[PDB]
């Protein structure tokens, strides 16, 4: 079988690359499965999305948080605005990522007054999402959010949204 | 040329010119460089505007007043069809006493429909709709606050409720 | 140009003018610009108007007939072809005495086929398909409850049907 | 222009026109614009209509035969390539003793060939079938009951088979 | 497997996206085969739709209120008109919603005149099947219907369409 | 496995939508395996289909005539002046429908005399057929069907059609 | 217009006609609409006809040919680049003595390659075929029987071999 | 030629040039023709450039502003719609005392938005838009640090607000 | 015409000419035939060569520059805009003393970027590319080997560093 | 079964051509199921791609260098200046190519000025990357990669990247 | 199973047409399974293309010579230029073609001299790699390539690439 496969088998759910309304309702249903099957043992997540809208986020932010298994985030690669929020969102002590990690903070994504209603309440629901695991406060994130900030591995370590870097465990 | 584009020359000799379709970043520069050139023909004769758009966008119609207030002709406009959104304002902007309407006209009433820099277009929206709704009370002369109340309700009109109204000031049933 | 924008050009000196397609947001424009255009050039002459249209709207044909009223000439209107819930208005839109049909036209006395804003379409279209029913009964003379008996019954006419109906006036044979 | 603009429209000139097309909606407008061109521009002259039709509608054939009948020329129809189930419509169509044939013609008697209002639509052309053969009874003087023998059976004819059977009326094998 | 198979094993109905003339034979399908496998255990329906059609929505609406199994409707992210009716369809007690959710309430989608009426009739089923179910008068529904009325998981508590809102099941 | 091979296991036949030349080989090849099966227990069809063609609807009307288990017709939705003649071939004292549905009866769908000759054999076809089992007139039928005829459960139960209208079996 | 269609605009004043694409229904239409025009202007000159063919259909070329034969002017047929299967005909087609060709030229005596009127069809194709072959035999002089062996071999020729078959009369190498 | 097209050429006869798109590497070629031939065509004159344009590129804008110097004219700039980082680079490039505004006007003080070349075009990027910094405060007259602190805000403007930074020198309300 | 083909060709009257495009199979014989027609309408003038080409093909301009050597007029080549690796080669094969450049120029020089015969195509590009390093040495007058190591950097330059090397003689900041 | 199922039972990663965003996220999933399966043995990876991505490459690097099995790199035709960077990254001693190997070193592959930003700071990671495991200083790598530096089988060992080239092991 | 499955059991490699850089990772893979199975039996390969690359044929030119099994190649059809070499590639003595082959030998298939260079280059390796197994000079080759050499199966076989052409099996 697939190489995806054995790993579900092992509960590790990889997320895809630009989650959207399509490719969240497959996240969703995982964390309903091992959710079921054994409710202690914790479930690792892989991040690896360049990106990604916010009407399928929300949904994947509160069920990861409506599971009573404990959620293990591994950032593989990057986070473009979006996979950041469920990188954060994981259990303290166990966010993890790569020497090589490239956590991007930006923008994400009458019709023209309401557009920007909704764009503007979006904006402030996840810089309070960001706010409320990093320990910050919602104006030092929406002061970093107006640029494309990149953070690094190292950087990301003091920021608040990892609490370790893993290390290489090459035994030569 | 064509057929419809040599009427429309030989319409545009005789300071008559047209607004067919919904007024956006092309056909707002068409009509300014005609109103400019019939300004610079002659600038003691009027110029007929006849007035039939379904809709269109509010910053391409801000310059077309802006053309029409700057020539020093007089413009008569006119309702041929019907004017939604955007061929009231221009209907109104003529000068007061030349704004006639067929008597099959339906003005709407109504505001215009409209990445990272949603918020200066949701201001500089917000900066242009309520110049539009100070132009539009001294126009017709009605107060303010009754043009935010029809602006939402999509209000329709007819060629005898606009004349009371403020938006025209005759009906041309039989003339010339 | 081409062959048929040349020959058009050509009837238009001699107030021709044609009607050949589906009246919609286009062609009305166009027959309207023609009309005014035909109107400034002489006010003492008679616009021939051959009519053949399979279909079309009222939105854009109500506009046309009231560029025609606005009109000081004489329209002489003309059944070429055949006309479909479009045509006859326009035909009969014409001064008495000048609304003549070819021996081998098709008259179909039927009214027009036709988000959010469906309630204010339905009734703006509301107020017009009941003002088109009582021009046709002031044109054609007959009883407001004939048309609206014989509009859903897609009831066609031939060209001698339509002159006792009240449609024409005359059926030209053999005139010039 | 173009290059068989330019032909078309300097042949106009001498009272020539053409058909090279099936008949259809677009067609006989452009022809029945040409010959109410040709009639307007003079009245005591002839129009030479060289046909050469594979096929066409007869619902716009009608008004072509009909702007033919208006005219108060002399209309002389030439048979050039072949007609078929529309052109030998219009070749009889003209006055007798102008309509002549080439000698290398192929006029196929035949019918034309052709939602929720298919009734009517059968009804009218049901109509226009029957006045159609009688028209071409009266024209070829043929008795009626021949054609409506020749006309399911596809019966082709000939340059010399036309001219005895009442089409044409004679055959141009080296004249001016 | 697939999730969506596991899932379903455990008579899990998880409504698609964008439901429509096509994606309502499927839905239907389910409610048919988990009412006759076992007649007695609730059925639990994960509401996850950006909107969709109306003239397959009715068809599912009473399928829902056919079966003999109690309904469990968990709305997951948001409901835009259409299925917001299928959340407030279900099992009075039962009618579940995470605290993100986002049940939104605005107008559903000769050939004029016919079609305005047609739109008029499923409007004002619409509005009578909602009042059936949330106590309240069509009028009322209809005055916050006209406006893109956008309902939060708290203010649709108290609103009629779900009774209860889900809470955080972290064990850290 | 899917829902549909559970559903056929109990012999139904789930109609599909717009049935058609290619989708009316499907539906009449599995009338002739459930009849060859089980001959006596009866077959039932949930309806939910928005019109179709005329040329495979004779073909699935004989051949549900044909079979000698009896037809169980339970109306699903609506049915476009194609699935209603269906819906009324069924066995009488069998014909239910759910109370939201919406039996809908109008026109059916040289080149032009013989297909305005073949049109009018065909709906008089359908409408000898509809009064075969309705029991009524051809000429009320036909006076019927000009219009957009939009029958309900209700209307549709003293109509002919169906014989009784399914109520709403929620225990709460 | 354009480069191409004003050069062969300039060229029709001077009485010269052009061939340079496979006739069909369309440049067959041209070609008689050029040669009607060129007889209505003067009859008493002569039509360089310059023939550039790789194909053609017989029943676009057989109108050619009777347009021909119908102007009262005299035809000077050329082979300038390929005749196949078409081009030989009009190039035969021209007053004896009249037929030139270049001495690069390539005729190609061949007969053109041509639901439930397949019949009538091939009956209409076996009538016209015979004809074209009794024309070939006319104008080159040659026996019936040679034309019918050397039209299925595709038997290729040169501007020595055409002069001395009996397809040209001259072979200009110099002249003017 | 068209009906935008034969407009745009009789208002070139009144030193009359128009810039209603993007300026990209098309329409800075036309304009900087427009702007040679009208100062070829006369020395002596101004030449009303009305400015409409929601965006552009720098390496295009930069040749017409060079070529904007390089005319011996006056060129008189006008702001008719909004200028967004393209338009008002040339909106103050024009000679002290002739650099007017329509009053709803909106001036976007913005820089513009923009293999193995990457480098070098990084670098050739950095290179002009200093010079632009520059420029834009010789115009205006405003310290250099200011539109660098206005420039990354994308700090809208309107005809009043212009006036007084140092864009325009005239608000034109009711003037020839 | 056009808008765009109309002032081109208004210019070209006045002996000026435009290369806004990269110079490519196309552009070429269109300059080659202006400058052609150019020299052909008089033998004692001067032919203004605005450049801005952002890249091109060298067997193209190679016929270029063939054509403006042999036109015995004095050509003037300017730098409107950008010359990349093709437009430096134009600018400098003008005369010495009127070879002129805008102050905002970026002259690149660089060389250009470029089955079974791949070998004689290569064998063809090295016979040429040795040919255009000859022609820049001699007409800029720095030494072979500066070119040579200049052209594979791609080391850009501005109107002020452009003078000093050799390229062009006078920078026109304010002139006719 | 297809013969990279029957590979990937002996832990062979046949790294495909054109490594993308998408052929990242199965190159990376195959080394956490055999790191898991069994952390001992190591794992070979057949190089053969004509170049790839950035984004996906630095997720792939530390992938390689977090797993506890030895990589073994033998490069089969070329690498396009992306695909070396994983050759050089394997365990010393076991970075094998054949003697027909072209290991090619060229670059890489407002949104003017930070699109060069981040490829210089793409091309000075690769860069130090390089120079890490080739022994050698940062300024010659830069020196030889302005140019489409063309590495050979021979060329390449002396060079740092590979250790060894493997010879025919034909018996006749 | 498909016919190619039981010709793998065999240890049968049919190679397919138009061989490119994406259908040689799939017969370089079928080359690593049958060499680990059983490394003493020799495996076949059928040689039926009309052409194909360069970058990938010297990827499966090694390979073939990399292997411990013999290569026994049989031309079924014709090699036109590219799949002629990796028929004299195989091992002496075992390279067999039938008696309608047509070994093609002609040409192979700053972005102008580069290109000539590397054509240039690959075009002295392939006739290296010719001279090398038939035993003549790169010159000789040389000067029959230029020119689209014809070979038939009695005209190959004395040319160095073919050893013996198969005769008829046939018993009547």
């Amino acid at each position: 079988s697939n190489p995806y496969n054995k790993l579900f088998e092992e509960r590790i759910i990889f997320l895809g690359v630009q989650v959207d309304d399509a490719s969240a309702n497959d996240i969703m249903a995982q964390l309903l499965v091992l959710e079921s099957l054994d409710p202690d043992r914790d479930i690792t997540m892989y991040i690896n999305s360049p990106g990604g809208g916010f009407t399928s986020l929300m949904a994947i932010y509160d069920t990861m948080q409506y599971v009573r298994a404990d959620i293990q985030t591994v950032c593989l690669g990057q986070a473009a605005s979006a996979a950041a929020v469920l990188l954060a969102a994981g259990t303290p002590g166990k966010r993890m990522a790569l020497p090589n990690a490239r956590v991007l903070i930006h923008q994400p994504s009458s019709d023209l007054e309401i557009q920007a209603a909704e764009i503007e309440r979006m904006r402030t629901l996840m810089e309070t999402t960001l706010a409320r695991h990093t320990g910050k406060d919602a104006g030092v994130i929406r002061k970093d959010t107006d640029r494309d900030k990149i953070l690094t591995a190292e950087e990301a370590k003091d920021y608040g949204i990892i609490d370790t870097v893993l290390e290489y465990r090459k035994l030569s | 040329l064509s057929l419809t584009d040599s009427v429309y020359e030989r319409l545009l000799s005789e300071r008559i010119i047209f607004l067919g379709s919904e007024v956006n970043d092309e056909i707002a520069n068409r009509l300014c460089a005609q109103i400019l050139l019939l300004a610079a023909e002659d600038a003691s004769k009027d110029i007929s505007l006849y007035i039939n758009s379904p809709g269109g966008s509010i910053s391409a119609g801000m310059a077309i007043y802006d053309t029409m207030v700057l020539a020093p002709c007089d413009i008569a406009t006119y309702a041929m069809g019907m004017a939604a959104s955007m061929g009231e304002f221009l209907l109104a902007a003529g000068t007061k006493g030349k704004r006639y309407a067929l008597p099959h006209a339906r003005i709407l009433m109504h505001q215009p429909l409209g990445a990272a820099d949603i918020a200066i277009q949701a201001e500089q929206f917000a900066v242009i709709k309520k110049e539009m709704f100070r132009l539009n009370a001294e126009f017709t002369g009605q107060p303010i606050e009754r043009i935010e109340a029809d602006s939402d309700r999509d209000r329709w009109f007819t060629a005898a409720e606009a004349l009371e109204y403020g938006f025209v000031d005759h009906i041309i049933t039989r003339a010339h």
